[PDB]
């Protein structure tokens, strides 16, 4: 049928509009936002704490900084670098060089279907050990909060303060798993999938939101600092979006033709 | 007393697609409400119905760089009995690769319903011409002749006051659903071809520019449906 | 009904090729509540800011490639006086309030006629950092005059050039590959938009409400709506026709709420 | 509904299983209109 | 009402300069009886022959004199594939039946614009041996 | 009631030894709905395809062993003109549509009389690849004339000879042993069938509906019903009786639905 | 509060025949419905009731190859007081091995009800004759004499206009159920013998072919029942 | 499935499918990945802390992690584009170069077993996993034959 | 019924425990008839 695409509105047509036929009967509803995003997927892989951490410094980090990279996981679909929110995603194509390899993360499944500008959901977090029969525990602190970086002494054994606190701690069994759901805890109304503003009035970075997150998680061994061996252990992070809602229809990422 | 229980063999299994809730750790949290914010998206087919630009190579043979893909097909004055543009109705084909219909559907295994192709004539108002838009069912050889396009499902589009034509590709399938991606290039995944033929030549008064262009959009019909979400392609990030 | 003269305050703008007003994503982007997150009395609208503001874009030419675009940030164009867009009382109110909430009415004019071919995509695109250079600083008017159009390439398709925090000498510098403020140029028609085709019209209308991550946002930094004018089909004409047609735009704010009255903004 | 099937019985209260927003004081909608 | 898109089966043809449809010599050339002179059951219409067929004529030029003409016989153009007019199921039905009765809907397109002058007479003429 | 003359369109076939019409697996294989999986208007039946089509099989002899058989694929016999089965308008409609759905009415005639003994099993067997050679190509009419009957042996009992994809040089070639398109020759009477016994009748009637894995199937490739004529008891007679009795068959399609109208099929 | 539970000793056991459902991983899936497809099979006894061909060796003594098993028994002109064909009523016997009754029942442990043997005379219409069809209960020695067959359960079948005779083997068992497979060849698994005797010789006018043949079918009665599914025999695949 | 063809005995079949996964190696920690009919395996890896993590650990399709020495059990719907599964088939899937009797989508998808550890953790000893299937709400159509039993 | 005995209580909804077909718009049947 004749139209004007310059209108900006185009009516969704059917076979019977120009030709002889009928509507195909509906048979699925899997494109529903509450149904689609309500499935678990791999967020990030973090190292396990065996001592009281020193939280990674804000950027630009200079030489000689004593800090524990790779232990903290932002609960973001948005890209991250060194456990802090990022705008560009970065990766490492070559081993050779000198310096620290920063951890980066993405939810590829989210951005493959966002397709929208604003997002809000509750967040089921599931924590799976990559090492067999590991006894481990999960520490979480909300958006706007920070890691308590010190230790206390019990019977000449240094016990870090992140074993306790008012924020949820979940102890897994030997070879067990951790699963719990988190509320939308931000000061903001929703999470921006893409953002054009600035967080500060001076020296801020455009497009970097400050609180587009469900908090930060970390994995730790429930043993004091004196019990340590050299073998580093690893933990995978799974996230699932509960009661997902979306606003402001937008674009999907470019697919290269090479 | 203790309730007698028989735990099943799949106990302690984490299943990523389990349709059930888990334990809350940080309840009694009230979030800021969302009264003010418009444009709420209930269903991704609402964005599938929105027309977006297709992609084709600009001109054969020499191109300065092969990355010069373009959302329109130029109409030359020369006449030869072959279609100006043709593409298979196959949602994994590069012509749909950066449309919203192809990008949304590529994360689903199956589709049902009609694809709606929208054309837009971007030439001057003084231009007059006619085009034949034809959809072919699958065949042993793709049709190229205008006489062969006339035997298929076709509509003639006239250049005039209204600049656009919405062509609804009919859903003709042996099965109730069709595969999004043509792995084996079977009849269940490749639903034939759409083709554009010029019926008459485009006529111009003098001092008009030569070779006007037809802008192409792809969109989902109102009966369009998607099923079975699958793993994404992470190729875009590299 | 192609002749429409729309009146706002003391300013009336006219067109004789009206395609209608694109109302997205509500039936009326003027229907709206006092912002619930601030408890001081808001500064609401009055008849000297209930008006249109007009600015100039760069000329469209034959040499402008496909998907080349101009970015007009709102309210950032008022703050930067981009294209001569002096905002008067509205900009004076912007610089004296910490928060600002409004929608936008936009109309873009380009003086085509017969014997010309080409198409312009005119969209309000949330949310962009397209007004900012890749080093993180905003574009000056000299730089916006020197472009004269932003070329689409590998950067701006993948988001590779969006503004970023550098990691510093402590870390290995990573290979930046992707970012969420990409433009997928084939998909810009998802946004509230109309097409300025040379065939059918000389002007387009888009009407958008306020949106944001918060029920109000800071006056100085927000870029929640951006007027994007993008070439779909390049200009072609025979010699003797009008070279270099001009592109103008008219911007009206709808239902403004101002909060946090204070002195005029001075940067640090 | 969402990806949820165990509809018969909920153990925790709604304000503990989910967030709720605070008080201040199918058939698909089109994303655009023409006047 | 110059914009008309006429639908038949799986084929729809569009024009934006419609002068209306010349209905001669009855108010509807689709209103019609089973042919009374044959007593076998007729093969009636179905949705794959309830459609349009498109063909090409030769180009119109300055050198074409007044009253020069092109003749398209019906159904003879389908039998001869004149101008690429392949008729598919309709021609397949034509070659397998001894008798045929139908009317015709025709539309001729020519891509004129401004800065051109000339006129073409397009008529359905009974009955010709002009082919 | 052994004299029945069944009328369809312009064709009427007669028998004076009617055993009745085997209606399986519904009380009427003509009662049927428009196929729900295609939304274009189907090409339905008309009186020049509402008729019978007649073809010839190879002669039955003394030398034909037990369980030797002839395979008639439907609609494949129309596509291949097997046994002179020209289908006219029906085959012309088959080659011009992508989808086809119909049932079948079949009658097989063999001209026996007294002083002859033998029995023929006539069954409609879903679903067979018996018309295809073990190399994966379909049998030509020369090859069907050279057989002259397909001998039952170790292959066609176990499915060992059914068409297959070769694994290639990368893999060890496996010992092919079994396949699901076997014929268990003692069990062919499970299918809709009648027995053409020399004692009691010269003709048999079987009436079958459409079946398939989908509510419609491709016109070119489907073999959802196959007319199988299989020897149960070999022919015997004394010299002076009629040597080599002929076997003919008559095929009528019921409630045809055609979808996907397009040009005549040309192979790749 | 936590509900007190006492998990039983068989916890985490996978049991292949457990009459209970498991957790769904990929719910909210609608399949294409099945309105169009006829011939729905509710119960396998519906196919057990369908007669299918038995198997016997063709002729003693010399045969070109021992694989020449045949669904009929030829009737010679020679007279001797022994049955033409006989087989035990034992559902694991080779005479039932490729019938639907034997093949279906061999995957079950027990059966109840009557077996229905159907005979078909495939000779010429001019042939006349009479046959005695006799079912013997189990005995210390299988009966061979026509006088011994006459003392058992028997029916006389006349050759005439109707070509077929359905012989229902009576269910005579000490127990309510019978074993499908004769492991120890007990009274609970082998239910005697069916035998065919010619009563009169078959008479022919001249130029008729000699030795007509009786076609044999096996089928389940309307009271036939099967119980206790067992593991299959995979011998057919090798 | 020898047990299925010993009693099919029919041409068309449709059911839901309970899948049960049992390790043949003692005390194995393993996980099951499934992708439906018409889908494909995502064959790549991503790097976390210089450990290569394959993409099949995640995705929108069900992943089920077994405990150490545990078992996996779940039921799958009929996911095909086709109405039913053909037990025997005479058609062809393509118009050119197809094989007669080979259906393209007569399946409930594909499963695979994987260790939930990154690629750097590997030893030479190959480990094995058995697959159990159960047909839920089984329906059948079009009565047909049972396989030939040899008399040797 | 099928091979199912735990009939008293179902935890998951029917459209999650099983598939259902979409809308378009004992005593044994004999598999054959004679006319």
């Amino acid at each position: 049928s004749t139209d004007n695409a310059e209108t900006g509105v185009i009516e969704a047509g059917n076979t019977d509009t120009d030709f002889s036929g009928e509507l195909a009967a509906p048979g699925s509803n899997h494109t529903n936002v509450k149904f689609l995003f309500d499935r678990s997927r791999l967020l990030n892989v973090i190292k396990v704490l065996e001592k009281d951490a020193v939280f990674p410094r804000p950027f630009p980090t200079q030489e000689g900084a004593q800090q524990d990279d790779g232990y903290f996981c932002l609960l973001t679909p948005r890209p991250t670098v060194a456990s802090r929110p990022a705008t560009r995603f970065g990766l490492y194509a070559n081993p050779s060089g000198s310096g620290v390899l920063a951890n980066t993360s993405l939810d590829f499944n989210f951005y493959s279907l966002a397709c929208f500008t604003y997002f809000r959901s509750d967040l089921e977090v599931t924590v799976v050990s990559l090492e067999p029969d590991l006894e481990f525990a999960v520490g979480w602190f909300p958006s706007g909060s920070e890691y308590q970086a010190s230790s206390f002494v019990y019977d000449q054994l240094h016990v870090p303060f992140h074993f306790t606190g008012r924020t949820p701690r979940a102890f897994a069994s030997k070879g067990g798993k951790v699963s719990f759901v988190l509320p939308w805890n931000s000061v903001s109304s929703v999470l921006p999938v893409r953002w054009g503003g600035a967080s500060k009035l001076s020296s801020a970075t455009r497009g970097l939101p400050a609180h587009a997150d469900w908090g930060t998680i970390y994995a730790f061994v429930p043993r004091p600092n004196e019990k340590k061996s050299t073998a580093v252990k690893h933990v995978a992070v799974y996230i699932r979006y509960k009661n997902a809602r979306a606003w402001c229809p937008s674009m999907l990422p470019f697919r290269s033709y090479k | 007393g203790p309730i007698p229980t028989a735990p099943r063999e799949n106990s302690l299994m984490f299943l990523s697609t389990l349709p059930d809730d888990t334990v809350p750790a940080y309840g009694n949290v009230r979030t800021p409400p969302v009264n003010y914010l418009p444009g709420e998206i209930t269903d991704l087919l609402q964005l599938a119905r929105i027309p977006t630009l297709m992609a084709f190579e600009r001109v054969p043979e020499p191109v300065p760089a092969s990355d010069t893909y373009v959302p329109y097909v130029a109409v030359p004055t020369q006449f030869d009995d072959r279609p100006l543009i043709s593409f298979p109705i196959t949602l994994s084909d590069p012509v749909y690769q950066n449309t919203l219909v192809g990008a949304i559907s590529s994360n689903f295994a199956n589709y049902r319903g009609c694809i709606q192709i929208t054309l837009t004539f971007c030439g001057p108002m003084m231009a007059r011409g006619k085009f034949l838009l034809s959809y072919s069912p699958p065949n042993g050889t793709q049709p190229q002749t205008l006489s062969e396009a006339m035997q298929c499902t076709y509509s003639i589009w006239d250049i005039g006051l209204n600049s656009s034509w919405t062509f609804v590709v009919p859903y003709i399938s042996p099965s109730d659903y069709r595969e999004t991606r043509a792995i084996t290039n079977s009849v269940y995944s490749a639903d034939g071809w759409f083709s554009l033929h010029k019926l008459t030549k485009i006529t111009l008064p003098p001092d008009c520019p030569q070779s006007p262009c037809i802008l192409f959009f792809a969109s989902a019909g109102e009966d369009y449906t998607l099923r079975l979400p699958v793993d994404c392609n992470p190729s875009y990030v590299f | 009904d192609r002749v429409t003269t729309q009146t706002a305050g003391n300013t009336a703008i006219n067109t004789q090729s009206s395609l209608g007003v694109l109302c997205a994503y509500v039936e009326d982007p003027t229907k709206s509540d006092p912002p619930s997150s601030s408890t001081d009395q808001p500064t609401t609208t009055f008849t000297a800011i209930d008006r249109w503001y007009t600015g100039r874009l760069n000329s469209w030419t034959k040499a402008v490639k496909t998907f080349s675009f101009q970015a007009v940030p709102l309210p950032g164009a008022f703050l930067s006086r981009q294209g001569g867009l002096n905002g008067g009382a509205f900009t004076a109110t912007l610089h004296r309030h910490f928060l600002m909430k409004c929608g936008w009415q936009v109309q873009v004019q380009c003086n085509l006629t017969q014997f010309h071919q080409g198409a312009l995509l005119v969209a309000m695109v949330p949310e962009t950092t397209l007004d900012v250079k890749p080093d993180g600083k905003a574009k000056s008017l000299q730089e916006l005059n020197e472009e004269q159009w932003v070329e689409m390439s590998d950067d701006y398709r993948t988001g590779k050039n969006m503004p970023f925090q550098s990691l510093g000498t402590y870390y290995r510098p990573p290979n930046w590959t992707w970012g969420p403020n990409f433009i997928n140029p084939y998909q810009v028609t998802v946004f509230p938009h109309q097409i300025l085709n040379a065939r059918t019209s000389t002007s387009v209308d888009v009407n958008v409400p306020y949106i944001g991550e918060t029920p109000t946002q800071s006056s100085e930094t927000q870029n929640s709506w951006t007027l994007l004018v993008m070439v779909l089909v390049p200009l072609d004409y025979k010699e003797g026709a009008t070279t270099d047609p001009e592109i103008t735009f008219s911007v009206r704010p709808t239902s403004p709420y101002f909060n946090g009255l204070r002195n005029r903004y001075t940067a640090g | 509904r969402g990806n949820n099937g165990n509809m018969t019985f909920n153990y925790y209260a709604n304000t503990y299983q989910n967030s709720v927003d605070f008080s201040t004081s199918g058939i698909l909608n089109p994303l655009g209109y023409l006047k």
